[PDB]
RNA sequence: AAAGGGAAGCGCUUGUGACCAGACUUGCGCCCGGCGGAUCAUCCGGUGUUCUCACCGGUGCACUCCGCCGGGCUCAGGCCAG
RNA sequence: CCCACCCAUACCCCGCCCUCAGGGUAGAAACGAUGCCCUGAGGAGUAGGCGGCCGUGGAGGUCAGUGACGAAGCCUAGGGC
RNA sequence: AACGCGACGAUACUACCCGCACGUUGUAGACGUAUAAGAAUAGGCUCCGGCCUCGUAUCCUAGCAGGCGAUUCCUCCGCCGGCCUCGAAGUGGCCGUCGGUAAUUCGCGUAUUGCAAUUUAGACACGCGCGGGAUCAAAUCCUUUGCAGACGACUUAGAUGUG
């Protein structure tokens, strides 16, 4: 399997992956953008607070006609939510990555989430019944999640220009 | 070797002719198409619009099909093909075909260095 | 044609349209222009004609929402001059904005422009353009009648500035006199060959 | 800088000197299109026209150019040859001898030209 | 020490390109030279070299300063505005920028 | 990586930043010196031809030819320019 | 009324491209003669008419054609015509 | 004015201030980027003699991009300290110290950047550095309040107390 971040070597980094997970792609993307670039323990604590309704994930792109809250001031926005399902899935993946890092022997407390990417999985094709004998799609939009934790860490001058450099060097 | 003496190679136009609305639709290729509508502004030649190719853009017959080095490309597939440029190392440059294997490429490059004829992309597959 | 770092123009005795055209040409050419004392600026014609023009300008406003898009009526003389300048400049272009940022207009002469040399524009002076007998009005008077509140404050600030300028005037007169007797006393000790050569050359 | 013309060479080239003890300009070549001719004419009774002909002779300034550049490549001042030094002295001895007769001409030729505000070169007389 | 300047050029301002009311030809530029007001005054500066000097971001060959060169071709109008032809047309951001008109090639 | 004060996209022309394709690395011709060889020209016999021209073997023996190595000289060589 | 100035694809000169026209080229040391050399004029275009080339699938001949030391395909702010 | 402005309080740090040390740091664009009366124009200015189309003027302007040493001069400029002074968007006057200074003359150097190639030279702001001087703070989430409220937002209270 190939990750999107092929530049990161696996010698001193940990990775976790999850495919065809029945969790909302938009909410998972917002949660990943919330926890991107963070320390692992801080990210785990923040996701537990998102479950416990204490810290909110700001709604940045997928945020049309959403609610406003006082907890978005920690991000500098007004719209923020609590995707607890995406939070649970991401704690599962982050604990898997922490376990893989302990298996590799890396220092757990010095790991940051260098890479995290959420992509659109193949959709679940349910149907719903409407008025006038019509049937519309009632599809689910799953996502593929991957994440990587890393340890925190005068030529061709002219003759005249040569002359002026020599003269100001002398004087 | 060096190319023979020639007139200065002049290009009347260096920008490619784009199809109208090819920048606005991805179903339209950038290859040139003549607008045939009766009220199309490009066809009616309003100012500020796309120009059309015409015979006034044609380059000089003395510099026709010539690279800026002064050579004309000759596509080559084998040693017997590069031997055909024994007389034209001052005006013709061999261009190796894309599907020629590496050993044959090395043999053609060696023979072309012997003949003194320029190979355009001799740094390939090295 | 002389290039300066910045040109300060006293607004007194100038004509609005001609001065605005001249300074707009200078700004678009690249000359930095500061105009002071816009309260003493002049507009030709009788004063009720300018009152007609400004009240007709007051009639215009966006009907559905006067807080956006409408003609915003700046009552200050300097802002009226700025509107006249801006109407002669492509202000919706980047070049027009970059020219308009080179202009400053004020009421009275605020410091430190009070201690800087002020130019006058002969092509826009009333005494050099208007025929005698023709009426004229004051932009400051028009502004005061249409709602500019700061006529008297500018008046008393200009009064105190004129008092300080008068004090600087007797200092400058004293310096001019003592320079005159300095030159007269030094004239005895000038080498005669130096005197004759300088007189021959023109000083 | 302000120099004195010795003689006019071929193809727009002029041969000038400072003199070297007045402003620091040695025997040098300039171009006639890159100079402004003034109304001051230094009198040349006493200068040696044989050495003027020798310095006006071609290959005088460029015979050892390659050797000097190869020798030059802590910075050090390039050595001026004894021929150039003796020729400069032989030209300029009579030059300062004639210049010091005219008052403050040495200060003029030591002073460098500069433009002030209000100096209009289409109205300035040189 | 010396308290003098070192300017051996004459200043100018770059106005615009050769243009009509709508169409604009950047192949020829319009300049005011400092202190010229007449066609006779501008006739001196015909054929003089002209240099426009600007600054860049990168360091190439020991300089962050680039120069575009040209020459004065012909007078324009009656107010001493001159036409200049360069090796590369001037940037349109340089409307109002200062330019250096040389005293060479001289016919004095 | 970049732009955004009620559209973007497009043509000409510069400029800015990033990234690249060519060309050049010396050749040609003499004058010397040092090498290494006799594929020099004539004559003879045979062979094939365009029926007067070439090849092969005897053929050179060093002021003749063919390559190499050091210099020197002449010429032509990329871009921007005066 | 007078003077000067600004500019269109309009006119003059020059280069280039195409079309058309008018010419030359074998006891051939002689040519993609279906070629080359010289000169002049013109260049918008719907319905419409005509000519030359580019590309796609397959067949005969040929290139003693290319190819697992990589064919076809696809990606490419990388280039040349 | 959510891209107008002012005053005040507290300001932890990699924050603040001072010195120099420079920017492959940025600027609608330095090259002497010099120059303050007010007022009238069928009237003004003054030294009180007279003067006024004219700024075509005044200041400054010479030296390795401006050196070194004398002769000579007490002229000009700049940094600091003191006393005053400057509120229209605040800065100048005097004194004192120090440093530089062709107004006159002379002596040694200038070359070689090769016959032009911006003359890389200034200001503001920004950043990385040292060596020092000064200071140990707030806001938000959370709980609570109902003078408020769709949610945000607003009025409150949470650190020893009249909680």
């Amino acid at each position: 399997v190939r990750y999107a971040a092929t530049e990161i070597a696996p010698t001193k980094s940990a990775r976790a992956r999850g495919s065809y997970l029945r969790v909302s792609f938009k909410n998972t993307r917002e949660t990943a953008q919330a926890i991107n670039g963070w320390k692992l323990q801080r990210a785990l604590t923040f996701l537990q607070n998102v479950i416990d309704k204490k810290e909110a994930v700001p709604m940045r792109r997928y945020a049309g006609s959403t609610g406003r809250t006082a907890q978005g001031k920690q991000w500098g926005v007004s719209r923020a939510r609590w995707p607890v399902k995406s939070a649970q899935f991401l704690i599962g993946l982050l604990k898997n990555a922490e376990a893989n890092a302990d298996a590799k022997g890396l220092d757990t407390g010095n790991l940051i989430i260098k890479h995290i990417q959420v992509n659109q999985a193949p959709k679940q094709r349910r149907r719903t019944y409407r008025a006038h004998g019509r049937i519309n799609p009632y599809m689910s939009n799953p996502c593929h999640i991957e994440l990587i934790l890393t340890e925190a860490e005068e030529s061709h001058l002219s003759s005249r220009q040569r002359g002026v450099r020599i003269r100001r060097a002398l004087t | 070797v060096a190319a023979k003496k020639h007139v200065p190679i002049v290009k009347k136009r260096t920008k490619r002719f784009m199809r109208h609305q090819s920048d606005r639709f991805k179903c339209l290729d950038s290859a040139w198409r003549k607008p045939k509508g009766i009220d199309n502004r490009v066809r009616r030649r309003f100012k500020g619009n796309l120009a059309m190719p015409s015979i006034g853009y044609g380059s000089n017959k003395k510099t026709k099909h010539m690279m800026p080095s002064g050579h004309k490309a000759f596509l080559v597939h084998n040693v017997k093909d590069v031997e055909l440029l024994l007389m034209h190392n001052r005006t013709y440059a061999a261009e190796i075909a894309h599907n020629v294997s590496s050993r044959k490429r090395i043999d053609i490059i060696t023979r072309a260095k012997q003949l003194g004829v320029k190979v355009t992309n001799a740094k390939a597959k090295v | 044609s002389s290039f300066e770092s910045v040109v300060v123009i006293d607004g007194k005795g100038h004509l609005l349209g001609r001065l605005a055209s001249i300074v707009a040409k200078q700004l678009l050419s690249g000359q930095k222009i500061v105009v002071v004392r816009c309260e003493a600026l002049n507009i030709s014609g009788e004063f009720f004609r300018a009152k007609l023009k400004y009240h007709a300008y007051l009639r215009k406003m966006t009907r559905y929402n006067p807080t956006r898009g409408g003609p915003f009526h700046f009552r200050a003389p300097s802002r009226i001059f700025y509107k006249a300048v801006r109407g002669m400049i492509p202000h919706k272009t980047a070049r027009g904005a970059a020219a308009l940022e080179r202009l400053k207009v004020f009421e009275g002469v605020p410091p430190p422009y009070d201690k800087k040399k002020k130019m006058v524009v002969p092509q826009a002076l009333r005494v050099l353009r208007l025929q005698p007998g023709r009426k004229y009005c004051t932009v400051g008077r028009l502004s005061h009648e249409v709602g500019w509140k700061y006529q008297d404050v500018v008046a008393r600030l200009e009064e105190r500035r004129k008092a300080k300028g008068a004090a600087y005037y007797e200092r400058k007169k004293l310096a001019a006199r003592q320079l005159s007797e300095a030159k007269k006393a030094a004239a005895a000790k000038v080498d005669p060959k130096v005197s004759e050569a300088l007189a021959a050359y023109g000083y | 800088k302000r120099v004195v013309l010795l003689k006019c060479l071929d193809q727009g080239v002029l041969l000038v000197t400072g003199p070297f003890k007045i402003n620091g300009v040695p025997l040098r070549r300039v171009n006639a299109r890159y100079v402004i001719a003034t109304s001051v004419k230094v009198d040349l009774t006493g200068v040696d026209q044989a050495k003027i002909d020798e310095v006006a002779q071609p290959k005088y300034f460029t015979a050892e150019k390659a050797k000097e550049k190869a020798s030059e490549e802590k910075p050090q001042k390039k050595p001026v040859s004894s021929t150039r030094a003796a020729d400069q002295k032989a030209i300029d001895k009579a030059l300062i001898a004639n210049i010091k007769k005219v008052d403050m001409l040495a200060s003029y030729l030591a002073s460098s030209f500069s433009l002030r505000k209000g100096d209009k070169p289409h109205l300035m007389k040189f | 020490p010396s308290e003098a300047g070192h300017r051996l050029y004459v200043k100018g301002r770059h106005l615009s390109y050769q243009r009509g009311r709508r169409n604009t030809h950047p192949k020829t530029s319009l300049i005011k030279i400092e202190g010229v007001d007449d066609t006779a005054a501008a006739n001196f500066y015909l054929g003089k070299r002209v240099a426009y000097v600007y600054r860049a971001q990168k360091e190439v060959r020991g300089t962050k300063i680039r120069v575009i060169w040209g020459k004065i071709t012909r007078p324009h109008g009656n107010s001493g505005v001159v036409r200049a032809k360069f090796t590369h047309p001037l940037p349109a951001r340089s409307f109002g920028a200062s330019v250096r008109i040389m005293l060479y090639p001289s016919s004095i």
